[PDB]
């Protein structure tokens, strides 16, 4: 929609984006081709790191507003006013498969929103059940290996289905509540536009004197 | 599986949904319990593998949230996004949930390698729309030039500033709730946590009879993927400390 | 199959791994959990960069050994006598798709051979089409990026069936060779085992006198 | 789709395969062409949209490779495997191929932020199995310590070792085949390189009408999922300075 | 200043003196306290700007420690070695110093930056010389390959090991020890910790009137190169607080 | 000069920067301190790697104009009118030793010079010598590894005063050169306000006819 | 002392290693030449971070073995039998400058000790005096900040003698014990030789029947 | 030496300058040589280890450059700024500088693991001034967030914007000089190079009889820190080749 000329990331306007600086149209590329390797370089570091969890990820921007000023159980500036808009961006996941896995799996979901509050980014970072499937943190990695790709092979992509992570669950019954809801039709939604949202944790809601409240959050869909 | 057809499936059914108009809305809700009711239920509330009922402690409608915008770029906003629940601001606080606690940990430490240093948050995503300011300095691709004269606190070349701010009811600092603690130092699951199958059973018993076959299915056909024949007949048995309806159907389709 | 202890990183024996240190069997984590943060943050940098692409791969160990002496061709030692046994490593790949994406899609395939052989490590690394899609490196990058998920919303996965691949294609007729033979049933096969490779490139052979001959590497299935 | 059943179906099947002992094998055959045949055929020996016919330059037989072993560790050992074509050995050499050229510098550069530096030969996968030594010290994650007292040549408090050694028929040094090199300092494509069309005819004309059906289908499927149409005809368009049933049949699915 | 003629003269000092065979020597001694005596001193002992007095604890001599080999090389040897507080042993254990709780999180976490990752312990200086095993994967540069079945625990498919080891005499697990927890939750400094004068006092009043000399000479040298002349003032303020003398003699060339 | 709440990065007003957050006074800290960790992490985080050469330095912005239009033997734009001001940046250097070493050693000094002309960055990248110590760019590792603290036990800091540098010098003439210079008074200049500079390689200038003429550049100190 | 052929990381012999790959001995460098590639690009990417804080250190292997099992005490394996010994890694260096910096400056030093025992790596890691600067390390950064070359212009290298310093000092009084040392001519020692070492906190032992006794860990030097 | 005095003299002298407004000024001179006479000199003019000697070019006053304004954050700017050669625009081009021509690789290579990826022309001190765009994507620390629906080229989907540029007299597209190149690929000094002592002499006869003394005392204190005695005699051996009186002076000074 602008109009711009075709440069270097040094902003140098390029006059011949389809070949490399050779000695003679037959000859060898030369080193001296600074804008050949820009080029390359930059595509040769393109990739990082995706997520250890919830790789496979879909976002979106959006906004919020409270319905009623709740600070009468919680001091929380975004939630203070109906007239306060706040800002947010959501990403929806899978949790096994990698980035470039399946969206349309047997899987927990995850539901993760960021509020750009006028007091500091909230994060309220939830999947699509109420509950999840170990009690410590400490086991965390050794959940995440079981359902993840069997170590040796790297199988299966976007699947509980392998003998891992049911030799996991057989042997830590704490599993089995979310398991369930996994096996469920929850488990394999048919799109993030119908979907529940937990927080799971129990938090706390900190009014104005300093009054605990225990709080869980949800998120029902109006779709 | 529309894994064949679509792998994109419901990506494209997002974007395309904001596309066209039809804005995906959500309703955020909380169950709030208030702190004297702590150790009035079943079971123990900072145990994650326990919902609490509804028809105990109600959802109670709270806000709207609309999404309405389809990103610019995936890489550079949605690939880059971090979410990490440690992030909270006052007027909000975390308890003792254990996987929590251990939340809290990861998702700060994993950024450094995930997003390639401590400057994450001046990615335009992470970034916050009020104003940030302290004495920190430096890290791989820091954007924020700083000017003031001090890196350090408290100092006076500065006169102090930016300068802490004491807890309020508006625009205060963040203060933790002083939660009594009492106990000895222990690697320790707290037994208030070690009941796995009531919670999975009225999980069960709440489901219209076709839906109960679909979770027999589930069972069944991934059970049937394992190549080890004694995880399956553990996990059946499993099964049975929760229903043993559930648990001979799916042992009948494994044949057992 | 052999029994040892669990431990940290250091070498510390483990006693207890299933529990965070907390203050009370219901109180908070404690910092000096030095065996949890080792244990979540090995597990939180677990992730590498993906390549940029052939993400997607299979490999496994192998030999190869030459048939005859090739001395008169070239004075390459791993080519120099039937009875030398040089080591391989082979991997397998797609092309567009991330480590997560799947296998059976339209798609060419990689090749690549690494023969550790006595005087240097040496990496034939083709496809399973004779030619490539495009003639100078300089447009690497972009054809890439037009095959690849676009950039909005990154969809498709393992997929050249959407715009900007046949955008580029119709607008870089020197792509149309490779189309052909992906669009045939080269661009599916159905197993690893039953593939072709090539090297595509041209190379040269040098002998011991400093004789040039021109070379190009074929891989034809035995099964 | 077998994308939505098995997912993982050729990664599975070459292991069991292993498994099993059904070593895959393969023969490495050379198509060989003198120096002065360079310029006697229809099209560019360096021009990689084009193929050496086998009718014209056969390929001969060379060796036998069998792949008998799996990995122990995905990503130790495959994900961590770094293969570059610029890895050759005396009695190898390039040529101008410009997408090979190119090539040359970029399986190098994109290691040092997947690997995480220049010192991902260490990595076992990729260590060479003869000696290696040279005069290159530290980088992220060095394995190897240096006893060397010199980390330079020429020098003379090591004698001078590591030496560099002279070619030779075995266990010669490498050097580059001196190749004569005539021309300006130009990007430009090579005039020869011109023709897009004929190669592509000469295989569609060598498949058996089944196949060929498969490819009008291949074209036809893929066409359909582009959105904007224009694309689509201009497609098709090209696909008709190739041969015009397969133009045509193609159209035809589209309806044009 | 020595800084001028040998800006290595340490390094040089130790390596040379290892060369020659007078190998430093060093005697390991603790100040030991029973756990009923924590509160009979005129200070906090978990304060870490408070020395235990000899007089009163007396230093055990409990090993002796020779240093008798240069490394090979500095770069992959000293640069790369990794220290870490918070490594420590069955036998050993923490207390509540809030400098060294904090100390225990940053020598872990600033490990992936500086060394590149999580795999660390594998380069050789950083490596334990006993086994180490568990179910921790990947991660940059890793060099162990693992052949473990499996990579959680608890499994089944390799009988649960590598296993956990219960604590004991010898050769057992790590257990903190119980230590009782009382307290709100609380960003505060312990009122124990909050005399900051007579360590400095009783430290000055030790010292001959030639160190005397000397210490001030330092506060001298030093505030002279301070700009802000009121810094100066404040200081020598503090010192006040510490020695009348002390604090005059270094207001004296300063002019005040 | 403009007051500011004290925050995390995630813009949350901290209340107390004097403590950790501890389960009583006298307790140990609480993995739950999440402002501790952010403020540590950063800190943990603060370096990035020196550079390999040129590691100790110290610069200043600026700016530049040329006395009249060189149009006449150079198409570049920044010196194509006197009027035009182009804005620079200008790095003065070591060698040898790191970001924390002397600045009063002997040594070649580094003259390097960001141009941002509105027609790409031009970075000028100078010695204080005419000439450089080798010929061949493929030496360079080597020189530098010669004249850099020696590999055994790192001395010395900024300092060409040992064997493997003069074991060097003694088997490459070719450095007889530079070294001469590095002997002089211009190897310890006395301040950079009074360095000249040196681009040492002949490059090109080319005219709007591509006219080709070689050029080497100087800086002359005007104080 | 063992004489082998250089060679690329990849095991290939090189021939000359005096020039790179050119057209013609006049000519440009070629991007072939991989052997210059591979030479350079580890020579480019020769740097890590150094230490946030002692980054300027010295270090040596050694052994150690304690005079009688201390059994009573503590369960430690490497202190239960005089016969058993450990080997040591131990790294001297001073705390402000950076790699480069000098040795002989007036700062703490630090004196951290690697026990390689049977039952894991202890790192002992303390300075040459008995205390610390500050008592929260929530107040490190702010501290070390101050005594760290001051960000406008980065200086000074390796002195505490500047503004920020002793403005901090100033406002933070529990400095001043250690302020003390450092004054003192501990803070100038003259050999790691002859210098004494704290691990200043006050740790834990634990005996085999659960004894908790608590210690602090000194070093003193027999020289 | 003031390296014990003050280390950080000339970093503080220049910006305390700048401070005080005594703006150091310096004169860009051009030395210029028509390209026919490439070969009428002594020696090659791309032999970088040879001056061209003023009394035959002289050198051409061509502008000033002002150095007004510290910077505002030391790491910020200084450490992350990242300069190169290969940075040049339209109206410079390179040589065959052997010298020159690596240097044109490094400086980019460098940059990826210094300032963690290829987004580093992102950091401000290093951003651009004019417009920069293309089709390059991601990379770690992305700033700018790409709106164009094309990252391909060409396209015809943002009507192939950016566009290229083709060369002119400003405002041009980048070509690079059609230099005729002719020769055999080879790993090969030029014999022009092979003079290595009368650029040295002519160096040390046109220094004053006290420059002169001070040469002899630089290569004097520095041969005499060289523990090997025969590389001091190597040296001045070569220092012979050069100048007879010097040789000797140094010779003197070391004993031989
Ligand atoms: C450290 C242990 C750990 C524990 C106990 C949990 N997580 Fe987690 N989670 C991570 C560690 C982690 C992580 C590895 O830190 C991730 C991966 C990549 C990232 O940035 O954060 C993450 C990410 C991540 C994301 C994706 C961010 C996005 O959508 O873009 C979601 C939705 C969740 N988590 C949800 C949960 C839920 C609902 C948990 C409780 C049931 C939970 N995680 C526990
Ligand atoms: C210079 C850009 C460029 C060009 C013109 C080509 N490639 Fe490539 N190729 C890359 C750039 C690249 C890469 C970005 O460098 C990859 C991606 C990740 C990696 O490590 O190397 C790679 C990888 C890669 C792999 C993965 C090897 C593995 O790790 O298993 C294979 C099989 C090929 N390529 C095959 C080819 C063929 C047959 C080409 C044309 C004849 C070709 N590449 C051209
Ligand atoms: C082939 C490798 C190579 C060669 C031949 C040269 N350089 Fe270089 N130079 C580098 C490699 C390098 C480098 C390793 O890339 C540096 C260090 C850090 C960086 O980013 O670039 C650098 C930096 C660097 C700097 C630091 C720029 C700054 O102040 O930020 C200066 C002033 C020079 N060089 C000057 C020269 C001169 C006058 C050379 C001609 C002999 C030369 N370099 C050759």
């Amino acid at each position: 929609s602008e109009n711009y000329a075709l440069t270097t990331n040094q902003g140098v306007r390029i006059a011949d984006d389809q070949n490399s600086l050779r000695a003679g149209s037959r000859g060898p590329t030369l080193l001296e081709d600074f804008i050949l390797r820009e080029k390359i370089t930059h595509f040769d570091h393109e990739r990082i790191p995706e997520r250890i969890v919830h790789a496979r990820g879909s976002a979106a921007h959006g906004y919020f507003q409270p319905y009623k000023s709740l600070s009468d159980i919680t001091k929380a500036d975004f939630l203070s006013d109906p007239n306060k808009i706040t800002p947010v961006f959501v990403r929806f996941s899978t949790v096994q498969g990698g980035a470039g896995s399946a969206d349309t799996v047997r899987d927990i979901r995850g539901f993760a929103t960021k509020f750009y509050t006028e007091e500091g980014i909230f994060d309220l970072v939830g999947n699509n059940t109420p509950i999840f499937f170990i009690q410590d943190a400490h086991k965390f990695p050794d959940f995440v290996h079981a359902v993840k790709p069997e170590p040796h092979w790297a199988i299966p992509q976007g699947q509980s289905a392998h003998d891992t992570f049911w030799d996991y669950v057989s042997l830590q019954p704490e599993t089995l509540h979310n398991v369930m809801w996994a096996m469920s039709d929850r488990g394999i939604p048919r799109s993030y536009r119908t979907m529940e949202g937990f927080g799971i944790h129990t938090f706390r809601l900190i009014n104005a004197e300093g009054k605990a409240t225990f709080v869980r959050f949800h998120w029902k869909p109006l779709a | 599986k529309l894994t064949g057809r679509d792998p994109d499936f419901h990506r494209r059914e997002l974007w395309e949904a904001i596309e066209a108009g039809d804005f995906p809305e959500y309703e955020l809700g909380f169950q709030l319990i208030p702190e004297e009711d702590e150790f009035k239920f079943d079971f123990d509330l900072l145990d994650p593998t326990k919902l609490i009922p509804e028809e105990l402690v109600p959802v109670q409608r709270v806000g709207k949230m609309v999404l309405n915008r389809n990103p610019d770029n995936f890489f550079a906003e949605n690939e880059q996004a971090a979410f990490h629940p440690g992030h909270i601001v006052p007027g909000l606080d975390f308890t003792n949930d254990p996987l929590l606690q251990g939340r809290l940990f990861s998702y700060t430490d994993t950024q450094i390698s995930r997003l390639g240093g401590p400057n994450f948050h001046e990615i335009p995503i992470n970034r916050p729309t009020c104003p940030y300011h302290n004495f920190q300095r430096d890290g791989m691709h820091r954007m924020g030039i700083d000017t003031n004269p001090a890196n350090y606190e408290p100092n006076s070349i500065n006169d102090n500033w930016p300068r802490e701010t004491p807890p309020g009811p508006k625009r205060g600092g963040f203060e933790s709730y002083q939660e009594r603690v009492e106990g000895n130092k222990v690697r320790e699951r707290s037994p208030s946590f070690g009941e796995y199958y009531s919670h999975p059973r009225l999980f069960w018993l709440s489901q219209t009879p076709f839906e109960q076959r679909h979770i027999v299915d589930g069972f069944s056909f991934e059970l049937s993927k394992v190549v080890r024949p004694y995880i399956r007949e553990r996990v059946v048995d499993q099964l049975a400390h929760i229903d043993l309806t559930l648990a001979q159907a799916v042992a009948k389709n494994l044949g057992i």
